[PDB]
């Protein structure tokens, strides 16, 4: 469990990374709101808060039509 | 160019350890949107909280929905609308497998988190 | 060692994003250096040139005198 | 407030990640920095290149020195010059086990890379 919380935190930074890249951060509310969801990861109690706040963060990725590929 | 290679690493990584994490959940939301099943809100965590997500395809639909219940990200979702293409409503007894090829896919549901 | 290589490209994230905060200056040539070892990271093929650039960008982490406690972080 | 928790956080979560990576020259540089023994410039990796360390003690510059040639980062270093915490140089016959007594620790090791990585 300790080690998928370690994974999970690592994660959620390349994550945030992967979106500031595809230029979310002039979108700044939404970017705000990536940023919350990251540091509430990093500061999760237990593996269920850090998957359902990375379910958010991973969520916009998700949501950025052809922004990138997924199937790649 | 190089800032391109870079980041395709990067997202390439970023999806392996993903696959490597496997929970239920994100596996859910990452397989529905490689089948084109994404979201168009950032998922909330919250009772009746507000999601829309595109269905592509009738199999989708099928595999997703059961009567007013959206299964996704691990969670259970209420159905409030769907609608087609064309922004207009499409009532759950039109979507069948016979049916399906009249519609205008793909569809958007609109739903809240259940508990 | 072929498994271990996303970890260690995940790390080296990691690794710029806490120099980041630290804030090592954008403008510095110590910050260029830390991105082109980031980039070189993500772009090995074997664990042993990521792990020899992930050598030279944790150093700089190390070199930052008191800004990170070491024995802390690793208790 | 959070700003500091969530850095505290991210830098833990990075050195737990090092630890499971379990390489050989990460974990060397990591522990000596724990001791103390630290570089003071970025880590280079070709032929020649320069390299500062902080040694901080005799049993430091014992396991890690012999002669002029310093280990460090998996690597071999040939050293230019010692210097003391008076900014004095040491010469590197002084450094022995008879004579560290007398020296001023911690000492600056300036050393350039023996091999290309």
């Amino acid at each position: 469990n300790a080690s998928k919380m370690s994974d999970v935190k690592c994660t959620s930074v390349v994550l945030l990374s992967v979106l500031q890249q595809l230029r979310v951060e002039s979108s700044s509310k939404l970017w705000a709101q990536c940023v919350q969801l990251h540091n509430d990861i990093l500061l999760a109690k237990d593996t269920t808060e850090a998957f359902e706040k990375m379910v958010s963060l991973l969520s916009v990725l998700l949501s950025m039509q052809g922004a990138v590929d997924i199937n790649k | 160019d190089k800032r391109a290679k870079v980041t395709s690493a990067m997202q390439t990584m970023l999806f392996t350890m993903l696959r490597k994490l496997d929970n239920d959940a994100l596996n859910n939301i990452i397989n529905n949107a490689r089948d084109g099943c994404v979201p168009l809100n950032i998922i909330p965590l919250t009772t009746a909280a507000k999601l829309m997500v595109v269905i592509p395809d009738y199999n989708t639909y099928k595999n997703t929905c059961d009567g007013t219940t959206f299964t996704y990200a691990s969670a259970l979702w209420e159905i409030q609308q769907v609608v087609d293409a064309d922004s207009k409503i499409v009532q759950l007894s039109e979507i069948s497998m016979d049916n399906s090829p009249n519609l205008a896919w793909p569809l958007i549901v609109t739903a809240l988190r259940a508990n």
